[PDB]
RNA sequence: UUUGCUCCACACAAUAUAGAUGGAUACGAAUAAGGCGUCCUUGUGGCGUCGCUGAACCAUAGCAGGCUAGCAACGGUGCACUUGGCGGAAAGGCCUUGGGUGCUUGCUGGCGAAUUGCAAUGUCAUUUUGCGUGGGGAUAAAUCAUUUGUAUACGACUUAGA
RNA sequence: GCAGUCAAGCGUUCAUAGCGACAUUGCUUUUUGAUUCUUCGAUGUCGGCUCUUCCUAUCAUACCGAAGCAGAAUUCGGUAA
RNA sequence: AGAACUGGCGAUGCGGGAUGAACCGAACGUAGAGUUAAGGUGCCGGAAUACACGCUCAUCAGACACCACAAAAGGUGUUAG
RNA sequence: GGCCAGCAUCAGUUUUGGUGGCAGGAUAAAUCCAUAGGAAUGUAGCUUGCCUCGGUAAGUAUUAUAGCCUGUG
């Protein structure tokens, strides 16, 4: 029916910034600094008060209001981002052939190497993601844990690194080698 | 079927010897003309009672003006109408000024909604909704809420030559 | 792309000046006769050329010709051509042509031992072709009328117009090709027994 | 380090917006906002302006940037009473908006004598702002 | 109105675009029409480029020569769209058409020329905000189309120049309009502001 | 081969014309946002203001615009010159300097205009070419035939010949 | 000839992994019929050879989902001519 | 393939349905001015890129009778009941 | 008076504007004015609870320091 008007809130805390023009999301807290463009997408932002920003649609249907509140939530994500910051855990699963996973650069590189995959002799190759940081846990057995700003960018360095180990040709159910996503959260701690 | 004027229409069975003065019955009648109307009329009436136009007569045309033009209502709104498959009763809400406003709207909405055109369609009642709450279609109620107010965003304004030396803008 | 000048070395070998010619026996080889006087006054006019390539110019490409005296053939009219220049940065790129004017490029700075380079050439003609040998259709039968080195059905009756795709008889040879990956066995020295 | 948000400020519809008519018999006529009947409708009134009590598309109206105070689904005469308290015209009449309808009311009523004589004016205004436009 | 009209294509609707574009012809009206590659469609990338390939296999069977041709680039793309719109087998037709130029970017002469717009084509006017559309010259490009960076790298360069123009005219109509204002108050100043001006 | 070619200049003569009749009057980018002015901490900054159409802006008076005088300005502008500079996407155009020169309706003057007869496009554009005149400048080639065979049915191709 | 819907059964157990009765809705025009519209002042009225191109309802090959897929092998399905 | 009544085509052009014996409109001496039919009015192409309220987003959308096809069965796409 | 035109006054046909007087109807319906009654998307005041000296909110409260609705004339 067109809604005369939906709204959202975005909450703002005490280290953070938000400012954005047109629909060119900027913010910039204690862990740096995130951007995101919301151009395609027909919002009306509007400041309150330094810890309250607002967002609304008007004159809206479904899949418009639909996207107000997917609004609400990426802009969110970058200042929890830019404040504690996120942190994506993966641990190695196989049942006879140890993965073998190190750090290596060609031309300032950074790639996540996986070798002996299920045996393969190839050697695999997730390039990291710019923002995003790996560090090997220490004191735990096959862990990996990627971490940045972006929950974008660490998800999606995550899945490219657990994709890049499928499985073929097998009863994925029996063969359940991989690496997979263990555990999503933040990087600063007591949350 | 057009743009409505509303109708009291009278009609009455032919006098006879052993009934002279037949009963007199009424009709509001959502026409664009009277001849239209007067047809209508008998439409329905051969839908009630036993008469048809031809051993009947009619008494009285008068057409009914909005009370209250200028005054913004609420219309709860009840139609009959047949789609493809079958036939069905439904109840509308209507934000207008004049019950002749909203009868155009909903041929309108039948028309648009359900693929309903005016010969398939019956009004069973166009009545005022007296107390806010009582109003039940969302779509309606929203437009009830204290100080209500919105912008129109994303203005076009009409060119009126083909060409132009600027770039428009759709600020409002 | 578009070429926006070309700039010429002062002097200019017969050998060249012949390309630029249908009958040189009887020519007045007036060619480039007044292109050479562009040196004379002190460089100005070519400078600016040289000078205008430097400015513009995505790329940069060298005028060379064979000395095809230098070789036993008849031929006399020698052979001119465009090579591209891809040494760093177009500056520098002209510099070096503008320096090896009427200068002479080998080979050895161009090639070396075990590298694979590429062969443009016109191929061999053979003139008008049957289709069997043009294409390597099947020979027909022995038994056929009017003919078996031909092909039985050039087309069906629909599309009713003999199709680009079938097998004619027609030209053979004489084709441009690029062919790639041949390797250097050995880059030969004249001057060495 | 403040936050810095746009704005995006519309003219909104709402009970004592005054907008200016654009179809119709009355037509570069004022009036206001009274009652409002769906995203696409609303009832106005402009009795100053000899606009009759009616409701209208808004496809035919352009908000303007005033307002004033006005109960929502006031009548006439109280309409009435509200706009001159308010002093509407006076606040239309002193826009830019208004002020340049009137120019070119004005242009298109000029004579063709008066036309003539608005050139010579222009030839003379020309002569010196030229001049002080080559002096500093 | 004008010898020749000079057509920013950019933020325009092909089919729009072109269905004005050919009844100024056929009355007599030359026209340009620049940044073709700036020009819009309405539909997802994905359906017209599903479109154009539909456009791709049609050919003479016997022989692709004689076979429909494929203009691969946004000027051309739109001089299709054009064409079309035009009985282009007639004398009136081939007149019509020849006062008209199609361009990618803003070559020269036309660069230093004023260029307008067409507002019933306009794609920020017409389009109902929400609606995915298409730029040619993304759509050229995956199409084959060869010349899309050379085309960008000239216009950030020709942007450039351009944003000196301005800057050094709204430097210089400052002053006009400051002079323009020590003559305001005077007597010619109200004398005009009474007729109008 | 009967003094031919070319560029500038004018002149006569033709031949045309998809259609002059004050001016194609240059940021870019966004459109759920911008332009302009101004300030400042130079920023996704403060403040002010505008839109709602180019219905604008510029130009526009003078025998289709004649001949003349003067004043106030020191401005505008046409033209041929000269100074420095920028433009290669199809630049072939833009900007700047300096004197010279015409015009100026910025204001005020003297003279003229009729009979084209009550309208008749009432002829003011620009295309291409041709012919003499004299102001700069320049003084080839291709083809046939012959010939080669890296080519070829014939043409074509590829060589060669003071 | 080919492909569906319902789902009683089949599949140790378990409708729908793979299948599927009684029914039922379709598509195709290399089957054969039905028709008799065109050709009877004539459209060469078997098959093979050759050779091009096109369809896809895909046998192989590329990449995939699924299984009553442990491996191997196979089967069902997608994008695919 | 074969009957019933009427209207047609055959024997007939003209406007419309792009095209077409039979549909729609309308039946014809040579012409001027007007007005219409059926059908149209973004451009092809004469004629509103008219007004107005809804609906629809299709990685094979849809787009006007005769007419140049689609069905059962399904959708937590969206609309109104 | 041969050819072709312009204007004027009219005639036939037609097309497109301005404007005057009347007739209907619920002797239009509204607005407006008068009067009675009412209610909330509750105006003044009031109470209460926080709250940077009043602003908010949630209560009473039917014209008060806005107004509206409904009938009758
Ligand atoms: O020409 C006739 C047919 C025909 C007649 C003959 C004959 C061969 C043919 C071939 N048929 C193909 C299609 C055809 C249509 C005609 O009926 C021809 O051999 C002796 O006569
Ligand atoms: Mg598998
Ligand atoms: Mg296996
Ligand atoms: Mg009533
Ligand atoms: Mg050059
Ligand atoms: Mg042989
Ligand atoms: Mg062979
Ligand atoms: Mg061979
Ligand atoms: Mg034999
Ligand atoms: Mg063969
Ligand atoms: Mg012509
Ligand atoms: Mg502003
Ligand atoms: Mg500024
Ligand atoms: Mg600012
Ligand atoms: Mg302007
Ligand atoms: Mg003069
Ligand atoms: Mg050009
Ligand atoms: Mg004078
Ligand atoms: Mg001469
Ligand atoms: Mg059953
Ligand atoms: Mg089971
Ligand atoms: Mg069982
Ligand atoms: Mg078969
Ligand atoms: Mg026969
Ligand atoms: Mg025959
Ligand atoms: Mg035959
Ligand atoms: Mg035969
Ligand atoms: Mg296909
Ligand atoms: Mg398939
Ligand atoms: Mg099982
Ligand atoms: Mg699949
Ligand atoms: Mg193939
Ligand atoms: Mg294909
Ligand atoms: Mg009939
Ligand atoms: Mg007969
Ligand atoms: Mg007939
Ligand atoms: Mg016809
Ligand atoms: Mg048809
Ligand atoms: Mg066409
Ligand atoms: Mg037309
Ligand atoms: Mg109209
Ligand atoms: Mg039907
Ligand atoms: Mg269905
Ligand atoms: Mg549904
Ligand atoms: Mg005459
Ligand atoms: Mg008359
Ligand atoms: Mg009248
Ligand atoms: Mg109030």
């Amino acid at each position: 029916m067109k809604y005369i008007q939906t709204e959202q809130q975005i909450e703002v805390p005490e280290g953070v910034t938000v400012s954005i023009k047109s629909r060119i999301v900027k913010v910039v807290g204690p862990r740096g600094t995130l951007t995101k463009n919301l151009k395609h997408i027909d919002v009306t932002f509007t400041k309150v008060n330094n810890q309250l920003i607002k967002v609304a649609v008007h004159n809206g249907g479904r899949k418009h209001v639909a996207a107000l509140r997917t609004v609400k939530s990426l802009v969110d994500n970058m200042i929890t981002g830019v404040t504690k910051g996120y942190k994506y855990k993966m641990r190695y699963v196989y049942a006879h052939f140890p993965i073998n996973v190190n750090i290596v650069e060609k031309d300032g590189a950074k790639f996540i190497e996986v070798r002996n995959f299920l045996g393969d002799k190839k050697i695999r190759n997730v390039p990291v993601r710019d923002g995003v940081t790996i560090e090997f846990s220490t004191n735990v057995k096959d862990e990996i844990v990627l971490s940045g700003n972006s929950v974008e960018d660490v998800s999606q360095n995550a899945a490219d690194l657990q994709q890049i180990c499928r499985v073929r040709n097998k009863d994925i159910r029996k063969f359940l080698d991989g690496i997979y996503v263990s555990h999503k959260g933040f990087i600063t701690e007591d949350l | 079927m057009a743009h409505f004027k509303e109708y009291q229409v009278i009609g009455r069975r032919l006098p006879t010897e052993s009934v002279p003065e037949p009963k007199l019955f009424r009709m509001r009648i959502f026409a664009s003309n009277e001849v239209i109307a007067k047809s209508r009329y008998w439409y329905f009436l051969q839908k009630l009672h036993k008469v048809k136009k031809a051993s009947g007569e009619i008494v009285s045309i008068n057409q009914i003006n909005e009370a209250h033009p200028t005054k913004v209502k609420n219309f709860g709104v009840w139609v009959r109408y047949d789609s493809r498959s079958g036939t069905h009763n439904m109840y509308k809400e209507i934000r207008d000024v004049s019950r002749v406003a909203a009868v155009e709207t909903l041929y309108q909405d039948m028309a648009a909604r359900h693929r309903a055109r005016f010969r398939s369609i019956h009004i069973l009642k166009v009545a005022e909704i007296e107390k806010t709450a009582d109003v039940k279609r969302q779509y309606v109620k929203q437009f009830l809420t204290k100080d209500l107010k919105f912008p129109l965003p994303h203005r076009v304004q009409k060119s009126t030559k083909t060409f132009s030396y600027k770039r428009p803008s759709t600020f409002y | 792309l578009r070429s926006l000048t070309t700039v010429w070395a002062e002097h200019l070998s017969d050998e060249v000046k012949r390309r630029f010619y249908k009958n040189w026996y009887k020519s007045k080889k007036k060619a480039f006769t007044k292109y050479s006087a562009k040196y004379a006054q002190d460089g100005a006019g070519i400078e600016r050329e040289l000078a205008r390539i430097k400015k513009y110019a995505s790329v940069v490409r060298v005028l060379v010709h064979t000395q095809i005296r230098k070789t036993p053939l008849a031929q006399k009219k020698a052979h001119l051509a465009e090579i591209q220049l891809n040494g760093g940065s177009i500056s520098e790129k002209v510099d070096w042509a503008r320096e090896h004017f009427e200068k002479t490029v080998a080979v050895d700075s161009v090639f070396e031992q075990n590298e694979m380079i590429d062969a443009i050439a016109v191929t061999k003609g053979h003139g008008f072709e049957g289709v069997t040998h043009r294409w390597g259709t099947k020979k027909l039968p022995r038994k056929t009328h009017r003919g078996l080195r031909k092909v039985a059905c050039i087309g069906a009756w629909h599309p009713a117009h003999v199709m680009w795709s079938v097998a004619r008889a027609g030209q053979r040879g004489y084709h441009s090709r690029t062919s790639i990956n041949h390797k250097i066995y050995r880059v030969g020295k004249g001057d060495d027994e | 380090t403040d936050s810095i948000v746009k704005a995006s400020n519309w003219r909104l519809v709402e009970v004592g917006r005054v907008v200016l008519i654009k179809k119709g018999q009355s037509a570069g006529k004022l009036a206001a906002i009274v009652e409002i009947i769906d995203q696409k409708k609303v009832l106005i009134d402009g009795p100053k302006a000899g606009v009759p009590r009616q409701a209208i598309n808004l496809g035919q109206v352009v908000l303007t940037p005033l307002t004033f105070a006005l109960p929502r689904g006031a009548r006439t005469a109280t309409v009435s009473k509200k706009w001159a308290a308010a002093a509407v015209c006076e606040k239309w009449a002193a826009s830019s908006w208004a002020k340049k309808i009137a120019q070119r009311e004005r242009r298109a009523a000029l004579t063709d004598f008066e036309r003539f004589q608005v050139m010579v004016l222009r030839k003379q205004k020309r002569y010196t702002v030229k001049k002080a436009l080559a002096k500093a | 109105v004008e010898p020749v009209v000079v057509i920013d294509g950019k933020g325009h609707l092909v089919g729009r675009l072109a269905s004005v574009v050919a009844k100024q012809l056929l009355n007599g009206q030359k026209i340009v029409v620049v940044r073709a590659e700036e020009l819009n469609i309405s539909g997802e990338f994905f359906r017209n480029k599903l479109k154009y390939h539909d456009f791709l296999r049609k050919a003479t069977a016997f022989n692709k020569t004689r076979g429909p041709f494929h203009f691969r680039a946004p000027s051309r793309i739109f001089y299709k769209a054009l064409r079309g719109m035009v009985s282009h087998k007639t004398a009136r037709g081939k007149a019509a058409l020849e006062r008209l130029k199609v361009f990618e970017g803003i070559p020269p002469p036309y660069d230093k020329k004023k260029r307008v717009v067409v507002p019933q084509a306009l794609r920020v006017l017409r389009l109902k905000p929400g609606r995915k559309y298409t730029t040619l010259g993304k759509l050229s490009t995956s199409v084959g189309w060869k010349y899309e960076d050379v085309v960008a790298k000239l216009e950030a360069k020709r942007k450039v120049s351009s944003a000196e123009y301005y800057a050094k005219k709204r430097a210089f109509t400052k002053k006009v309009a400051s002079a323009n204002a020590t003559a305001a108050e005077s007597d010619v100043a109200k004398q005009l502001a009474a007729l109008g001006y």
